[PDB]
DNA sequence: CGCGTACGTGCGTTTAAGCGGTGCTAGAGCTGTCTACGACCAATTGAGCGGCCTCGGCACCGGGATTCTCCAGGGCGGCCGA
DNA sequence: TCGGCCGCCCTGGAGAATCCCGGTGCCGAGGCCGCTCAATTGGTCGTAGACAGCTCTAGCACCGCTTAAACGCACGTACGCGC
């Protein structure tokens, strides 16, 4: 009401758009909107930061990308975009009566994919993916190479072992892999694929500051806790503070009881991922905790998944953008097997099936699956577990090329075959 | 299966929040009424009440019935039980020493 | 001063005695827990007992506790006791 | 009682208010033990054996 | 026997290391952690387990020494927590002196005074570590240890309290000076943008206290969220390692956090709880569960007190509700142990 | 020795007619065979004959005796 | 109805309650003096209760959020006994 | 051989009831006023109680025998409890 009323003084050539929050109309503008023309205030900044990458299981935006708000949303219908825009932001910045035009048009194209750049009193500039770039962006010497050792890997949450499976495909060599795990099928895994060298040890829950003491120095400390007490999109979610979000404290623990003290200058690197859709305060406490600001890392570069992750970590130069390699995967056709065809260019997992087969609609094949996520073929066949049990360990596992990306410069710190 | 239908523990449960929460009474006022114009008859031929002394009859009646039923229901718990019988209702009047 | 505390006196109350309190009340069977339980019931209902006849003492301006003031404090407590002085 | 007022959302004390305050007080309750007061009801307060167990098997 | 082991030293030229000067026996274990003699092996297993246990009465429920149930009494200076029989100060220093200690309230003890040597007591240098030595050869379990703080040696004590205020406590407990505001308690109620940096900043801990919301659930956010904090602020004021210097915590529960959350908190603060009742009123009042590493608050858990019993009292004061105030009372009595390390204000 | 204990903690250096102590013991004793009746009711009606603290907690919880 | 534990029974030990003396002395109990504290009575007034009034705190009505409650279902699956 | 049936987890969706939130209305409580009788003040007696003194009763303390009972250990079968 008072933000459309204000709108009127921006239109009367009364107001300038760049003074004014086109979020939700408060004169306190402190930064510019990184999408489109207009401030933003602090408030709205943290609204941006939960909202913007929140999908809803049809694969579209969960929230308009604008207010980061919004009772009723337009989905596009453009191909590769997930975007949706409030009927309400529609009917003010770009003119009234716009969003039901919107409506009525069957092969539609929202404003962020739409050839021209001028759209009545909403304009957008070009440089926005680099501006978002930026938006969401102790120091160890060189080793020399002849005092360079075999790496120790301590795994917390390991799931499927991803971690050990990235450092064998960069050819380092390693002492030791100490893995915590409690689901059978992911335990059965690990043995298999790495022929018993991966020390399995149970519940995270039973591992103690000496088990680790004992257990030998470790040289790279990895993890990414559970996220669906995390992911804002559960409505029954917990928070950081109660089920299952509360393992990530025990992490934090683990990291603190493996990191070298002060003095001790020996190599030490920690990895930690989570969800980009974690909620303003559970980001903001883990943020504090891990005495870092989160560096956001999208599998789309190198991947061809769209799975946005927040990385904390301590890796040399994890901000440089992500350069593709030609062993890589940038395509689902790339990864599906012969007479299927990819509906759409890169899969979501935070139409619901993405298969055309023989003029049908199929689900995702567990090893197209694994193909997309970087993992080396027929990686999680090896017990007798469930499509079920398989879907959900390769859904929760890392992304292997952008965990390789990560890993790419601990070459120069560690022994290489 | 269109008729909706509860659990006999659910509506148990929210009718006992239900006048927990209330402090009306329960007992009808013209039986209960009537009821002590009956017991009265035995005492004394031809009384008169006043409204506040039945009403002052009914307050402390209901209220010695519910605690009365609070000491049953610990009696039919303590048997490992949840439906209270009369032997819960002896045996409540016999440890309050009211057997006489 | 010139008074050593007493203590460890409600082990004074043996298992026997118990047992005899228990077969002067019906009861056929003990359980092994029973002790402990009488024990402090007993402590506690001479707590409530004492705590009224040494107040009936204070009043009094004495310092000794006669049979009086423990028929005056069970009689208070509707516990009148016969054979000492009503 | 004018606690209990205050948690119930009202600037008048009923004798509910007073049941509530002399009961959830244990020395009030010690002083009142034997004493009924009028248009009061009882505390809310339900065993934790009639309830359904509102659990999950952690097996 | 007690006017004789004053005999054996002075006579027969014999080590008080040889006789057990608890009980006057002439069997001896190992030597006495405080002092130098040797004590028999039941008045040892005794005196260890007396340590443990915490009174509400007195600093010490069963006497220092020789571990003897009455016959207590008080240091002089309010800054010492010490407490001896008057067995033990007759039979050493002489007769009739106890009755002349135990008849003022300012008499300064053994170790307050500036020389240690009475006539019969010598005094250990850096004692402590020899302390945890004795408790690391018989104790069976190794609890936390921080070096003691002697008097002359002694710091201003910096406090952070972290969503709950203690320094009325503190102040009556004389940890924190009145009249004089130099900031040694800084109260902070909102943490989620506290940074290292800013704890640098506000100068260095020695301890850090923590507790969950009173029972009227006064703030609308999960009872954990205070003991997560905790933990963090905790580990971020802790000292740099490789430095002598006292670190001590406290995380106190009444009785706010489930099964789950409770074995999430024992699990990081890598102990299990302590339970504390309160002075009955007819039947049970209210209990606490309290976490640290602060001597003599581990074995303050009483055996007598169940689960079941505790479970319904939890429940009928979340339901009910009718007091709302911190118990700082019940958590008030459990830094009696650390007056020994820092200074106090009487 | 039990009576001069639980009085040491409300007076000191008190004194004791033995007729009170006399009368202590009996009204203390019939109190005991009483609660010991009803205990045993409530271990009657739990379809047993051992009484148990279940049953004196029961018997003093349906007297009033729970404060 | 099955199982196992824990309590009653019995015998040998030893712990101390009970009884019978003495002592002494603290303290209950009685008696004598007297004085200050409370009953009684007269004056007098202002505080407390009957009566009036007016107005807002709460009872009731109506609508939306919501929130536990009950049940369908996917799948699954294997397994299984038909 | 081989295809069709009961736990298990996981999940949530209709759905009847309940909590919250406003809107209206009413009657009961808060506040004002007269008045009148009970609270107050002043004074006076009379005896209840405070206090000194004496005495002499019983209460506490100690000690030494003496068995009565409390304790401790084995053991086995009857009852508590889970199904
Ligand atoms: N309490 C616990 N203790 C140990 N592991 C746990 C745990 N709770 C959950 N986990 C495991 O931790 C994993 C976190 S999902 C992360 C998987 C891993 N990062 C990967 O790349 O595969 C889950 O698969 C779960 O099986
Ligand atoms: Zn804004
Ligand atoms: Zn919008
Ligand atoms: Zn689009
Ligand atoms: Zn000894
Ligand atoms: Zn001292
Ligand atoms: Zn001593």
């Amino acid at each position: 009401r008072t933000r459309e009323r204000l709108v009127y003084e921006v239109r009367q050539k009364c107001r300038n758009i760049e003074d004014i929050c086109i979020s939700c109309g408060s004169l306190n503008v402190t930064l510019e909107h990184p999408l489109f023309v207009g401030g933003m205030c602090q408030n709205c900044k943290n609204c941006f930061l939960e909202c913007a990458y929140q999908y809803d299981d049809d694969g579209y935006q969960s929230y308009c990308t604008i207010c980061c708000g919004g009772r009723e949303v337009l989905m596009c219908g453009n191909n590769n975009c997930c975007r949706c825009f409030c009927v309400e932001c529609v009917d003010l910045l770009v003119g009234p009566g716009a969003a039901q035009a919107a409506i009525k048009e069957d092969p539609w194209n929202c404003y962020m994919c739409g050839h021209k750049g001028t759209y009545g009193l909403l304009r957008r500039r070009e440089d926005w993916p680099s501006r978002l770039q930026m938006f969401f962006a102790k120091v160890y010497p060189p080793v020399p190479a002849e005092k360079r050792k075999p790496i120790r890997v301590l795994s917390l949450f390991d799931g499927i072992a991803t971690g050990l499976l990235v450092l064998k495909d960069l050819g380092i060599q390693v002492d030791r892999y100490i893995a915590s795990e409690v689901c059978e099928d992911s335990i059965t895994v690990g043995m298999v694929r790495h022929q018993g060298k991966i020390m399995y040890v149970g519940d995270v829950r039973s591992v103690t500051q000496k088990h680790i003491q004992e257990w030998g120095p470790f040289d790279l400390v990895i993890g990414g806790s559970p996220c669906n007490d995390l992911s804002i999109v559960n409505p029954a979610r917990k928070g950081l503070y109660e089920g299952t979000g509360r393992l990530f404290f025990e992490f934090y623990r683990l990291l603190h009881d493996a990191r070298p003290k002060e003095g001790d200058d020996r190599p030490f690197f920690w990895l930690f991922e989570n969800v980009v859709a974690m909620g303003v305060s559970d980001k903001r406490d883990i943020s504090r905790f891990l005495e870092s600001n989160p560096v956001m890392i999208d599998a789309k570069e190198v991947s061809a998944a769209h799975r946005a992750r927040y990385f904390w970590g301590n890796l040399p130069g994890m901000n440089r953008p992500l350069a593709s390699t030609v062993n890589d995967k940038l395509e689902l056709q790339e990864c599906l097997e012969h007479g299927r065809i990819a509906k759409f260019s890169k899969v979501r997992t935070i139409q619901h099936f993405p298969v055309f087969m023989n003029e049908k609609e199929d689900i995702l094949w567990c090893t197209e699956m694994e193909r997309v996520f970087g993992f080396p073929v027929h990686y999680t066949d090896v017990s007798n577990m469930s499509r079920l049990a398989r879907q959900r360990l390769l859904g929760r596992s890392w992304s292997v090329p952008v965990i390789r990306h990560l890993f790419a410069p601990l070459k120069e710190y560690f022994a290489c075959v | 299966k269109k008729p909706h239908r509860y659990r006999p523990g659910t509506v148990a449960l929210r009718e006992i929040r239900r006048y927990q929460k209330s402090t009306e009474l329960l007992i009808r006022k013209l039986p209960f009424q009537r009821l002590v114009r009956e017991i009265a008859q035995d005492f004394k031929t031809d009384l008169r009440f006043q409204s506040s002394a039945v009403m002052a009859l009914q307050e402390a009646s209901e209220a010695y019935l519910v605690a009365l039923f609070e000491d049953t229901n610990l009696c039919a718990i303590h048997a490992k039980r949840v439906t209270i019988m009369p032997k819960d209702i002896q045996l409540a009047r016999r440890i309050r020493g009211e057997r006489a | 001063r010139h008074r050593k505390v007493l203590r460890d006196n409600i082990q004074g109350i043996t298992k026997p005695a118990i047992r005899r309190l228990a077969r002067r009340g019906g009861v056929k069977r003990i359980s092994g827990l029973i002790y402990e339980e009488t024990r402090g019931v007993l402590k506690v209902f001479l707590e409530n007992v004492i705590r009224d006849a040494v107040t009936y003492t204070e009043h009094a301006k004495r310092k000794t506790v006669t049979a009086m003031d423990v028929v005056y404090a069970l009689k208070r407590q509707g516990r009148t006791l016969y054979g000492f002085g009503g | 009682a004018g606690n209990a007022a205050r948690d119930n959302k009202k600037t008048r004390i009923i004798p509910r208010h007073l049941q509530l305050a002399v009961r959830n007080d244990e020395e009030l309750n010690k002083l009142l033990g034997r004493v009924t007061i009028a248009q009061g009801g009882v505390l809310p307060n339900i065993q934790s054996v009639l309830l359904p167990k509102k659990t999950e098997s952690s097996k | 026997g007690r006017d004789l082991i004053a005999y054996e030293v002075k006579a027969n030229q014999r080590n008080i290391e040889d006789i057990c000067i608890c009980c006057g026996s002439l069997q001896v274990h190992t030597q006495h952690p405080l002092f130098e003699g040797g004590i028999c092996a039941p008045c040892k297993d005794k005196f260890l387990d007396a340590l443990f246990l915490y009174d509400d009465d007195g600093y010490q429920s069963y006497c220092s020494i020789c571990c003897s149930g009455e016959t207590l009494l008080i240091c002089g200076n309010p800054d010492c927590t010490r407490c001896y029989c008057f067995e033990c100060v007759d039979s050493l220093v002489g007769p009739g002196t106890s009755g002349k200690v135990h008849a003022m309230s300012n008499w300064v003890c053994y170790l307050c005074l500036p020389s240690s040597r009475s006539g019969l007591l010598q005094r250990r240098r850096k004692w402590r570590s020899q302390l945890k030595a004795f408790y690391d050869r018989e104790s069976e379990n190794p609890l936390e240890m921080f070096e003691t703080v002697p008097v002359w040696r002694r710091q201003p004590v910096r406090v952070l309290s972290l969503f709950e205020d203690i320094k009325k406590e503190l102040t009556s407990l004389g940890f924190l000076e009145s009249g004089s505001d130099p900031g040694q308690l800084k109260h902070v109620v909102d943490v989620t943008d506290t940074v290292r940096k800013d704890v640098e900043e506000w100068g260095p801990f020695d301890l850090v206290y923590g507790a969950t919301p009173p029972l009227g659930h006064t703030c609308d956010r999960p009872p954990s969220w205070y003991l997560f904090q905790f933990h963090r602020l905790l580990q971020y004021a802790r000292p740099k390692p490789g430095s002598p210097g006292p670190f001590f915590w406290m995380f106190v529960d009444n009785l706010v956090l489930n099964k789950e959350d409770l074995d999430v908190a024992s699990r990081f603060l890598e102990m299990e709880p302590v339970t504390i009742p309160d002075v009955h009123g007819g039947s049970l009042q209210n209990a606490v569960r309290v976490w640290s590493n602060i001597p003599a608050i581990r074995s303050r858990h009483w055996a007598l007190v169940s689960e079941e019993e505790l479970s319904l009292l939890a429940q009928n004061k979340q339901s009910s509700k009718l007091a709302a105030k911190w118990p700082t009372k019940l958590v008030k009595n459990c830094f009696l142990p650390l007056r020994e390390y820092f200074k106090y204000f009487s």
